[PDB]
């Protein structure tokens, strides 16, 4: 059924999962027209799917000729995503196909559903976590290649770097999701907490930090106050 | 006008025929229904006085032979049977017409109603719905499952419903998902009704059946398909004219027959808003509409 709390450890089992987040797929500026009325313009999306064992990220590039001359896009977008994980999973060799697709809203059910019906033993959950991925935006390599893509495209990533050589992906995805709650909470301080130290790099091929496992908890402690503060700041507590 | 004679009345019984019932009281002398109309199905059903558990019935058309009731103590039902022997069925319902021991159908000169709920119900389709081919009538009761239902346990007593569901490949073409799941129309014109039912008479007929078998019985699945059926129509944005007008006339019948204290568990929610409300069709059920929202506001 739902993935929640009481059966988190599941992610890290070995029934091969993904996740498939769709809430930067359809991305739009609001602005004025010279008449005063409004208007949107779409940017470029993505879809975020990822395997919270391996860290292997699909990033599905949604670019903006994908809604021209289409309507009701943000029903669309939905469709559009099942699509494109659809085909993921048709291209993908059958032991290496997943077991379960875990979507993070579930407007994606059905959409998903009626895509996949080819794939009777592929389990389509919904989720009760409030999962951050929608800050992967945040991620300046990731929101880079989405920005400059000029055709549709599939980049892959693997979004733990190299910590599953030296944590388990338990670990990993904990981490993986502080960094991006802190983000999506607040992304300017979040971000100078990742970057404030000069000598502590991004190695060209990685998409964080290159921390020690002693900097790693420095970093992960400053992320949870950054965390609570923002909640206080924002509940005044 | 023809007739349904009992054997006997032995154990108490409220009887209902169509849309009427009578209660009959344990070995009253009652000996069965005469002046049924001719050119319509037809069922006669049971609920007994000790256990309200199990209503169950018999669809019958009296064009199709000489039908009779007799209780079967074994069984512990009213069992519907055929007598071939057309001199002793004439003789004994004569006798128990002149002992004025029947009922009579009370059908009031206006009334249109039963016409109505059946306009599109044959006894040959109700038969494949309903498999018992030694018989040329059909027994129906609360519990059978449908076809459907079997696929989520005995065969032979299952109610074989044309199969229905949203979120299958017959109901969606590769490349139309998004297409095909958010307008029904595909899935109603070429798969269901070009395909299977073959016309909107056969396709209303089995809505038809599948409404009378979960009023008068309760029948959990019926209900289910009867839903299924209108809301594939209402889901549809390309429906003929014609099919659209029907459907109103004929659940604004159904609405209008059913019994108010009933309608809690026998309209899905769900259903009736989004096909009233929401759907393509949402503006061209005018009487369905009217009767829905000025006899139970309170499901809307
Ligand atoms: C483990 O399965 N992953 C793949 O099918 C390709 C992929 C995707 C993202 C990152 C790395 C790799 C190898």
């Amino acid at each position: 059924g739902a993935m929640n709390s009481s059966n988190y450890a599941e992610l890290f089992n070995n029934d091969i999962k993904l996740f498939v987040d769709d809430t930067n797929v359809y991305r739009v500026t609001v602005h004025k027209t010279f008449e005063g009325n409004v208007a949107t313009k779409a940017i470029n999306g993505c879809i975020f799917t990822l395997n919270p064992k391996t860290g292997h990220l699909f990033l599905k590039i949604i670019h903006t000729s994908v809604w021209a001359g289409q309507k009701r896009l943000s029903q669309l977008a939905k469709w559009k995503t099942a699509e494109e994980v659809s085909a993921l999973v048709r291209s993908l060799p059958k032991e290496e196909q997943p077991k379960q697709i875990i979507v993070t809203r579930k407007a994606m059910l059905d959409p998903l559903e009626v895509h996949m019906l080819d794939f009777p033993n592929i389990a389509i959950r919904p989720t009760e976590l409030r999962l951050p991925f929608s800050a992967a935006m945040s991620i300046d390599k990731l929101s880079d290649v989405v920005m400059k893509a000029t055709e549709p495209q599939m980049v892959l990533f693997n979004i733990y770097d190299d910590w599953l050589d030296r944590i388990s992906s338990y670990t990993a995805f904990s981490r993986l999701t502080l960094l991006l709650r802190a983000l999506k909470t607040n992304e300017e301080s979040a971000k100078m907490i990742l970057l404030s130290d000069p000598t502590i790099t991004i190695k060209s091929y990685h998409l964080w930090p290159s921390f020690t496992d002693e900097q790693w908890i420095t970093i992960e402690s400053q992320m949870r106050d950054l965390i609570l503060t923002e909640y206080g700041r924002k509940y005044n507590v | 006008m023809n007739t349904v004679p009992f054997t006997s009345a032995p154990i108490e019984v409220t009887i209902g025929i169509d849309q009427y019932s009578f209660n009959v009281k344990e070995n009253q002398p009652f000996h069965g229904i005469k002046d049924i109309p001719i050119g319509h199905v037809h069922v006669i059903h049971f609920q007994h006085a000790d256990n309200s558990s199990m209503r169950y019935g018999y669809w019958f058309d009296c064009r199709m032979g000489n039908f009779y009731i007799q209780y079967d103590p074994k069984d512990g039902l009213y069992k519907m049977m055929e007598e071939r022997d057309g001199a002793k069925f004439e003789n004994i319902v004569h006798n128990f017409k002149e002992r004025q021991m029947m009922v009579s159908y009370p059908k009031i000169d206006e009334d249109d109603t039963w016409y109505n709920l059946t306009e599109f119900v044959q006894m040959d389709k109700i038969r494949k719905i309903v498999r018992k081919d030694e018989n040329q009538f059909s027994y129906v009761d609360s519990s059978m499952t449908t076809v459907q239902e079997n696929e989520l346990s005995d065969p032979a007593h299952s109610l074989n419903y044309t199969v229905i569901n949203f979120k299958s490949r017959e109901a969606i073409r590769p490349g139309h998902e998004m297409e095909d799941f958010l307008d029904k129309s595909y899935y109603l014109n070429t798969v269901m009704l070009q395909g299977i039912f073959k016309n909107s008479s056969n396709y209303f007929g089995e809505l038809q059946f599948a409404f009378l078998n979960a009023m008068f019985f309760g029948n959990y699945g019926s209900s289910l398909q009867w839903h299924a059926m209108i809301e594939l129509i209402c889901s549809s944005a390309t429906v003929p004219k014609h099919m659209l007008d029907k459907l109103d006339e004929i659940l604004y019948y159904q609405i209008k027959t059913l019994p108010e204290q009933y309608s809690d568990i026998l309209l899905n929610e769900r259903v009736w808003n989004i096909c009233l409300y929401s759907s393509f069709q949402k503006n061209s059920l005018h009487n369905t509409e009217k009767i829905m929202e000025n006899k139970y506001p309170e499901l809307l």
